[PDB]
């Protein structure tokens, strides 16, 4: 729950100067100016994520992300990273193997594909 | 300030705000007024007359060419960019035909005044016919309006003088530059057809009028560094560099390096990787489009600088770099390099020489190779060429066809093969050892420069504002081992512009300077009216700090007064723009009919010691106004009060000499017939000898009709009142409903757009086969 906004936070943020990979460390840095395209689609689906987070409790984060979405700004980005990284130390979640895989193997396999698009892959 | 920051602020900047007109801008509305006869008797029917909406005229003559210069500032405000009534067009309840008009107010004038009982049936006959007239054949509308005449003088000029202009496919494809377009490596689509009825707004690029680039170098400074992080921000990054590991492993088989030694080698290794080489690309781009001096940075022991230097020199005019850093550098390869190798003893250069380094060397070295490539570095300059209009700098053919690479190569061959008579062996070795890793990459080498000329000269395409080439206060710090970096790392992959970011760049540069044009409009017209309004005791800084605060990219903190001020008075030489020059002379003409309609000031009060019957004046009855000075010695109270010498109105006063006190002044309207009889209005000027203060006068206005208490008297004595001082003011016009009638017209209906390239969709040719100037592909090796 903590962690979903991420994904969409990401694409919230104009690039204003970046990094360029050249070779497995080695990074060549751009001036390039990107701005940050966003659907109406994308908002409403943050809208949910956050809509999720209060329906479990969540006050504090849900408006610390509301109170960056005003800029979104890459400024005050760090508190987003730290909610990030902070999500993932509520613990591991040791369920049964019975039911964890359950939910790896859960299929819905159907003859109603793309023939073309299976033999092509 | 950080660059992203200023990249920022140049990249936030609109392309203009446009304007449009909700509401016809009066100055004016009718009022109904209570008329008097000829013997002062109120009449049963009222009149309409013509009165100021907002009559706000302040005291002093001062004051009110204040309050113009503030009206102009409103009908700028005022001014649209285009006009459509029919937006402003609503219902006429009283139409014969239903019909519409323009605007609100004017219906609810008609309204007023065709609902009223005492109104001519031929004005409720003409309200009737007020109707609109559809010409969709032009697409043209006419509506009709009640203005004043100088209400409508000022929306004619709004009409008549709109900013938009038709817009189609042919225009959107020739706002590309035309290098753009005739450039073979980019491809243009189109996929609308605009409509006959589709307008756009040009961007006002006039070139610099306030030539900042001369003897304003702070202001200079600020601007080629904005200018230079925009081109960073364009200019496209290297791929496909060589694997700096692999390149140093390469390097160090041809130098013979000792194991272990390449991560402590400070003499050809050192400071190569492909982050250098990207920042020395976009440096070198970004510099020669902004103009932007560059500082070379270099430590004499590493001879690798030193030989890439010799081909930045080569490529890159020496104009482009700082005196001090192009001298060190070319004493640094003269004394490491040339002379070394033909045996000639160490120059001892003087610091401050009229010469550089390379100078001398060409008259001192015999060899031809080496000396053909010194002059050509001495005389590698930049042409100065206006294309499209705007000017640019432009580097030499042999440099964009990459073939003066072969010209050093040349020297440095004839450099190799010397024997260094001085030298011991291993000097000859490091020499030849530096030569050699720049060698190896001769046709990588022809190949960069031709990419570094081809992104130059695109990117440059771009630009809208003259390329000025001047030395800047501030410099670029480029460090030889970039270059270095750069020559060793490149591959054979083209990488130029794209064709979106060159689009973006062009509007950022049109955003730009369209900017600077209309701030400096704004300025020009605010001084200009100032200065012909005789606005003697206002100071124009601020006017220069809101121009720089709107040009958005200088701090103010940092600019002191004497430079906003010698803005001024560049800004002051330049002519007012069209437009506001012309809503100028519209208020300068209609300033004293707009002052008289005033009921606040009037605009003197004469002073004769005789009996002059008040004047009969349907609005008033009996009042003592005087319509002119005439026949009376004037005393200028703004000077008066300018000045502080009141000995000549106080002689006046005293000896009971007639005299007329001009200028605008508050006045007590009375309209007691005893406080007439008892001669009050003469008693008001005591004060003026008692405290030497005029801005307290307040001359009275006498009102004598049937309204007053006491107005029996003059019914009943057959008396005309007089006075002996009266009140130079105007009496209001009549509002003739027929003669305000004007038939407004403007365009039916278009759509206005902003961003033309948004209708261009363009794309790049395989970066393998794009072409330069020559017809040949930018590079070739393989």
């Amino acid at each position: 729950l903590v962690s979903s906004p991420m994904s969409i936070l990401v694409a919230l943020v104009d690039i204003n100067g970046t990094f360029i990979t050249n070779e497995e460390l080695e990074l060549e840095f751009s001036n390039k100016y990107v701005r940050a395209i966003v659907p109406d689609q994308t908002f409403d689906e943050l809208k949910q994520m956050l809509d999720n987070m209060r329906k479990a409790g969540l006050t504090d984060i849900p408006k610390m992300i509301q109170d960056w979405l005003v800029d979104c700004s890459i400024e005050k980005f760090p508190l987003m990273a730290k909610i990030y990284s902070w999500s993932f130390h509520v613990g591991f979640r040791k369920q049964k193997m019975l039911d964890a895989a359950l939910d790896q193997l859960k299929t819905e396999y159907t003859e109603d594909v793309d023939d073309e698009m299976y033999r092509e892959y | 300030e950080p660059k992203e920051s200023i990249l920022k602020k140049l990249e936030d900047i609109k392309p203009e705000q446009v304007k449009k007109q909700t509401k016809l801008f009066r100055i004016f509305e009718p009022r109904q007024l209570p008329v008097y006869r000829a013997n002062g008797e109120k009449e049963l029917r009222n009149r309409w007359y013509w009165k100021l909406k907002r009559d706000t005229l302040p005291d002093g003559d001062y004051d009110v060419r204040e309050y113009f210069l503030n009206l102009y500032d409103q009908v700028l405000t005022e001014m649209p960019d285009y006009l459509l009534l029919k937006d402003m067009a609503v219902e006429n309840k009283n139409s014969r035909d239903a019909g519409k008009v323009v605007d609100s107010e004017t219906a609810a004038i008609c309204d007023a005044i065709f609902q009223d009982e005492e109104t001519e049936g031929v004005v409720r006959r003409f309200i009737a016919e007020m109707r609109q007239r559809v010409q969709a054949d032009r697409n043209v509308v006419n509506y009709p309006s009640i203005l004043h005449p100088i209400d409508h003088a000022f929306n004619e000029y709004f009409l008549q003088h709109q900013l938009v202009e038709p817009l189609n496919n042919d225009i959107i494809f020739n706002y590309i530059p035309e290098r753009i377009r005739n450039d073979v490596n980019y491809i243009l689509n189109m996929d609308r057809n605009l409509p006959s009825t589709a307008r756009y707004i040009r961007p006002n690029l006039l070139q610099d009028r306030l030539n900042l680039h001369d003897n304003f170098e702070s202001l200079w400074d600020t601007i080629t560094t904005s200018n230079y992080i925009l081109a960073r921000s364009v200019v496209p990054d290297l791929k496909e560099l060589v694997s700096t590991e692999a390149q140093i492993q390469k390097m160090s088989q041809d130098l013979q390096l000792e194991a272990l030694t390449i991560q402590s080698e400070t003499q050809f290794l050192t400071g190569i990787n492909s982050q250098a080489a990207n920042d020395c690309f976009k440096t070198l781009i970004a510099a020669m489009l902004s103009q932007r001096t560059m500082s070379l940075d270099f430590v004499t022991t590493n001879y690798m600088s030193l030989i890439s230097g010799m081909w930045l020199l080569t490529v890159v005019p020496n104009d482009m770099f700082i005196r001090e850093s192009l001298v060190a550098c070319q004493l640094a390869i003269i004394n490491t390099i040339i002379y070394p190798a033909f045996g000639m003893q160490r120059m001892h250069y003087r610091n401050g020489d009229p010469q550089t380094p390379f100078q001398i060397a060409e008259q001192q070295i015999q060899n031809f190779q080496v000396a053909n490539w010194l002059h050509f570095v001495n005389n590698n300059q930049f042409r100065q060429v206006v294309i499209d209009g705007v000017l640019n700098q432009v580097l030499n053919d042999n440099i964009r066809n990459g073939h003066v690479v072969n010209q050093l190569m040349e020297a440095l061959m004839q450099l190799s093969r010397q024997q260094f008579p001085t030298m011991p062996v291993d000097y000859k070795r490091s020499i030849q050892r530096g030569i050699l890793l720049l060698s190896n990459r001769l046709g990588q080498l022809v190949d960069l420069t031709r990419l570094l000329a081809y992104n130059y000269e695109t990117l440059m395409a771009c630009i809208t504002m003259n390329m000025q080439h001047v030395q800047t206060l501030t410099t670029e710090k480029l460090q030889l081992t970039s270059v270095t970096s750069l020559c060793m790392l490149i591959g054979n992959a083209t990488v130029i512009p794209s064709p979106q970011t060159l689009f973006h760049y062009y509007n950022v540069n049109v955003n730009f300077h369209s900017n600077y044009n209309e701030r400096i409009n704004d300025a020009v017209a605010i001084i200009t009216a100032a200065n012909r309004l005789n606005l003697y005791q206002k100071k124009m800084k601020s006017i220069v700090e809101d121009f720089l605060k709107r040009l958005q990219i200088f701090d103010i903190s940092r600019v002191p007064d004497d430079q906003m001020y010698r803005l001024r008075d560049r800004l002051r030489l330049l002519p007012v723009e069209i437009r506001r020059l012309d809503i100028f002379n519209l208020i300068l003409m209609n300033m004293e009919q707009i002052e008289r309609a005033s009921d606040k000031i009037a605009q003197g009060v004469i002073i004769a010691y005789r009996d002059m019957q008040l004047e009969r004046d349907e609005m008033y009855g009996y009042v003592n106004i005087a319509r002119n000075l005439d026949g009376f010695q004037q005393i200028n109270l703004e000077e008066l009060m300018r000045t502080g010498d009141y000995a000549q109105i106080t002689n006046m006063l005293l000896n009971n000499q007639p005299v007329a006190l001009v200028g605008a002044l508050p006045f007590i309207t009375d309209s007691s017939v005893i406080s007439l009889v008892a001669k009050l209005d003469a008693t008001v000027f005591a004060q003026i000898v008692k405290l030497r203060k005029v801005d307290t006068l307040k001359p009275i206005l006498y009102k004598i009709n049937s309204d007053s208490n006491d107005f029996y008297l003059v019914a009943n004595y057959d008396w005309v009142p007089t006075s002996t001082t009266k009140v130079y003011k105007q009496i209001p016009q009549q509002f003739d409903f027929r003669a305000s009638m004007h038939m407004l017209t403007s365009n039916l209906t278009f759509t206005v757009y902003s961003d033309l390239l948004a209708f261009v969709s363009a794309d790049t040719v395989e970066p393998i086969n794009a072409v330069a100037f020559d017809n040949m592909r930018i590079m070739n090796e393989l």
